[PDB]
């Protein structure tokens, strides 16, 4: 029928868990830097 | 539908391949900005500097313990830590702050971890190769070391302590 | 049986996953009490009454590493991406090769077993040098792992005699996976080949009484990560062309999932480095380097993540599926078959950014060698994979034996199935955040209390984990059980095809695909791709050898 809603909303979940980890350690790396 | 959906799923497929790639682009940005930066004095040196294991705490820099620290700049340290079979000498390692600290570090044995808990310093020590790092603890207080590679059954136990001075 | 005459293939497939899956019910015992021993639960004094042979801590951690992660997943894979392009191209595969294979898998799985319960090799399943196990162990790694190069030889077989009868035809798709997979495996596996044929057999024989630590464990390394994409793919296989069927739709595209098999076979071997990063002795250039590559690596995934999600909206819709999240609840919920590899999938979300952040060069100093580490796998092998494994028996268990499967076992795997994610998710949170704290890895910490007060809450699920594991696994083993101990027997449903999925198609597709299908000339690129990556560093190494002789510690 139409846009991957539901896909796209998958891979959204997936680019907001890789920055609150990567961006949250990217953090962490400094503040025992 | 099914080939209607087909274009549309390849179609957005091609832009998150786009904005994935530059995503890591972004992340290889700040790596490399961390790789410039003081920070970037964790990573073991990378030319090789061979050891006997057999012979190491006997002879040379590491076979005493009152000798393990040495002041070789204007405000650069190098000690000299020995990670052994449940242990660290010495015991406790003394440094001052503000001060520039180049470990060297191997082992008699096996592998063990160097982990000095409230830092970036994470190196494995390996037996016959002596792992060269640079570190400024701008905080003063009681560091700790871990061993975080299995090393034998006392491997748990196997802690260290680097007394820095304020 | 007629079945194992006219298809004796599912004979030795079915003779490799049960020896598989025992060793995994093996192994998984010390599960439990390690997620235990992370709540600061010291329950191995229980357990050394229950199985008097186990002598250490690490020794349970051991058996529970090689068990799950070598002899579980290889025996898995080599069933799994030899039956499937078999029955992709209905050719019976080479029997006598095949039979030999398995031999070398039993006997190097009995050959190593030995000295691991009799405490003779309490060296983990990285056996790192110095630590010195008994030659049998080694021996029996080598044969172990040489299995699989008849099999890689095998599916070989089978698809240049496909090439054969239809001459210049694109290489079906199952075949092209299992085949760069296979590849893909054989580049890899030379690293752990090498140090086996030059250091750790010669020197538990005795033959030599040093070995170096530094190169050792990095031709580790070269066979090292590829192996955990080696585990991998058999899953992806099953996950793009079986699943979207079991979720009642079509899998989207064809060329991603070669295009994603093509990527892994070229970029699985030339980044162990990712490993490495607080080891001396090693360029900070070729680290930087390899940490790139690595993130180039974590693409075949993404694009998975897309075509995969895609394939089961499309699915969702087909079912009746909504709006945003409707095609969601649209899936087959009743389906142990189905329902497995999805769940496992979302533990595969909080896992990618895991591995992300790991191969972030420095950032990896934070974590490594941390419980996070754990973390990070656990929700790749022991959540996606092993779950895709379990549920998998669903359709493929009855396909090569006839036994049918019950509304009772069906649900009794649900049970099975949900308990595990959740204890995976649960364990998850657990390692990460210790991790977070500093908390080391291989570590029986419940032996020191107070050497760690600053874990108090994490250390409230590992326990928490520990029990809800330990259900799930008695449950696996009765449910498994059950399963193989009834005599309920169907002929018909033993000759029932394999439930591949629908493959969508497109008009670009062809030019994509016969590019792909150049797998003579790929194989060179990710060959020459290593000795850039490697072979730089390695003969810097190789011409400065100092070995440390070998050592004991349990
Ligand atoms: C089977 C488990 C294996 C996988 C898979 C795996 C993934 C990665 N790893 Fe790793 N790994 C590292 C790098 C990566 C990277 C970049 C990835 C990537 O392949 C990850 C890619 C994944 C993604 C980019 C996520 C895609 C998400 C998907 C595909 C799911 C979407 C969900 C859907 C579609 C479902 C929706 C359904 C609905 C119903 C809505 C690094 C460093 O660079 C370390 C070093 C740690 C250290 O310090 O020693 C490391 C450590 C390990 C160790 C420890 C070894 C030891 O004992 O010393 C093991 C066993 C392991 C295995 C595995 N590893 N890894
Ligand atoms: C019954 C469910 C399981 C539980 C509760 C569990 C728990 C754990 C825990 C707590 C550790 C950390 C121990 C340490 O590093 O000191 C660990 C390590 C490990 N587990 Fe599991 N696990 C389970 C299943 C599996 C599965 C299914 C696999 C793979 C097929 C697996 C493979 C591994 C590996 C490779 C390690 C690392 C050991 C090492 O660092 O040498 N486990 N497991
Ligand atoms: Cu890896
Ligand atoms: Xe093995
Ligand atoms: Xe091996
Ligand atoms: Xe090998
Ligand atoms: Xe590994």
């Amino acid at each position: 029928e139409e846009k991957p809603k539901g896909a796209l909303a998958v891979i959204l979940v997936l680019t907001l868990t890789i920055l609150v980890f990567w961006l949250g350690v990217y953090a962490v790396f400094f503040a025992r830097g | 539908d099914e080939h209607k959906a087909h274009k549309a799923i390849l179609a957005y497929e091609k832009g998150w391949l786009a904005f994935s790639l530059a995503m890591l682009f972004v992340f290889i940005a700040l790596i490399a900005y961390t790789l410039a930066t003081h920070t970037a004095g964790v990573i073991p040196a990378g030319k090789l500097e061979r050891v006997d294991p057999t012979t190491v705490r006997q002879e040379g820099p590491w076979a005493d313990p009152a000798q393990a620290v040495v002041q070789t700049g204007p405000n650069q340290y190098t000690v000299y830590v020995l990670a052994f079979a449940f242990g660290y000498q010495p015991n406790p390692i003394e440094v001052p702050q503000g001060a520039e600290i180049v470990f060297k570090i191997t082992s008699p044995d096996v592998i063990h971890g160097f982990h000095v808990e409230g830092t970036n310093i994470n190196v494995e020590v390996l037996p016959g190769e002596v792992s060269t790092v640079r570190y400024t603890f701008k905080r003063p207080g009681e560091y700790r070391i871990i061993c975080n590679q299995y090393c034998g059954l006392g491997h748990q136990n196997m802690f260290g302590t680097i007394v820095v001075k304020e | 049986s007629r079945v194992y005459e006219a298809y004796p293939e599912k004979k030795a497939t079915l003779y490799f996953l049960v020896l598989g899956f025992l060793a995994l019910i093996v192994g998984s015992l010390f599960g439990p009490f390690q997620a235990l021993n992370y709540g600061n639960v010291d329950a191995y004094p229980l357990l050394k009454r229950l199985l008097p042979f186990v002598q250490s801590y690490y020794q349970g951690l051991t058996l529970h590493g090689v068990l799950n992660a070598i002899v579980f997943t290889q025996l898995f894979a080599q069933a799994i991406m030899v039956y499937l392009p078999a029955r992709e191209l209905n050719m019976r595969p080479n029997m006598g090769l095949m039979w030999l294979s398995w031999w070398m898998a039993f006997i190097g799985l009995v050959v190593a077993a030995l000295p691991l319960l009799a405490n003779e090799a309490t060296v983990l399943y990285t056996f790192y040098p110095p630590l010195k196990g008994h030659w049998a162990f080694y021996l029996g790694a080598s044969v172990f792992v040489l299995s699989t190069w008849v099999s890689i030889y095998i599916v070989l077989d089978l698809w240049r005699r496909w090439k054969a009868a239809n001459p210049g035809k694109v290489t079906p798709l199952v075949t092209y996976m299992a085949v760069v997979f296979w590849l893909m495996w054989f580049l890899a596996s030379l690293g752990l080949v090498l140090e086996a044929v030059l250091f750790l057999l010669p020197w538990s024989f005795g033959l030599v009484e040093g070995v170096d630590p530094l190169v050792a464990r990095t031709l580790f390394w070269w066979t090292g990560h590829p192996i955990v994409y080696f585990w991998l793919l058999p899953a992806y296989a099953i996950i793009y062309t079986i699943l979207p069927k079991q979720a009642g739709g079509k899998l989207v595209s064809d060329p991603m999932a070669r295009l994603a098999f093509l990527l892994f076979l070229l970029l699985s071997t030339p980044v162990g480095f990712h490993h490495q990063f607080a080891d001396p002795g090693i360029d900070p250039t070729w680290k930087m380097i390899h940490s790139v590559l690595t993130l180039f690596v974590a693409v075949p995934s993404l694009m998975t993540a897309f075509t995969v999600a895609a394939s089961l909206e499309f699915a969702g819709r087909l079912r009746g599926g909504r709006g945003l999240f409707g095609w969601i609840r649209a899936l087959p919920w009743d389906n142990p078959a189905f329902v497995a590899p999805v769940l496992g999938l979302l533990g595969f979300i909080p896992g990618g950014a895991g591995g992300i952040v790991n191969a972030s060069f420095t950032l990896d100093y934070v974590v490594h060698n941390t419980a996070w580490v754990p973390g990070h796998f656990h929700l790749q092998v022991a959540s996606l994979v092993t779950l895709t494994a379990m549920g998998s028996l669903y359709w493929l268990l009855p396909n090569l034996t006839g036994k049918p499967i019950s509304d009772a076992q069906r649900r009794l795997g649900l049970a099975v199935v949900w308990l595990w994610f959740l204890g995976m998710m649960i364990m998850a949170v657990g390692l990460h955040w210790a991790g977070l704290l500093n908390v080391p890895r291989r570590a029986y910490i419940a032996q020191v209390p107070d050497a760690y007060p600053h874990a108090a809450v994490p250390m409230v699920f590992n326990v928490l984990a520990g029990i809800v594991l330990l259900v799930a696994l008695l449950l696996f083993i009765y449910g498994l059980f059950s399963v193989l101990l009834s005599r309920e027997r169907k002929p018909e449903l033993a000759e029932a095809p394999l439930p591949f999925a629908e493959v969508i198609s497109g008009p670009e597709d062809r030019r994509l695909v016969l590019a792909m299908d150049r797998i003579g000339f790929w194989f060179a690129v990710a060959a020459i791709l290593v000795v850039l990556a490697y072979g730089p560093t390695l003969v810097q190494l190789f011409g400065h050898l100092n070995p440390v002789p070998g050592w004991r510690l349990w």
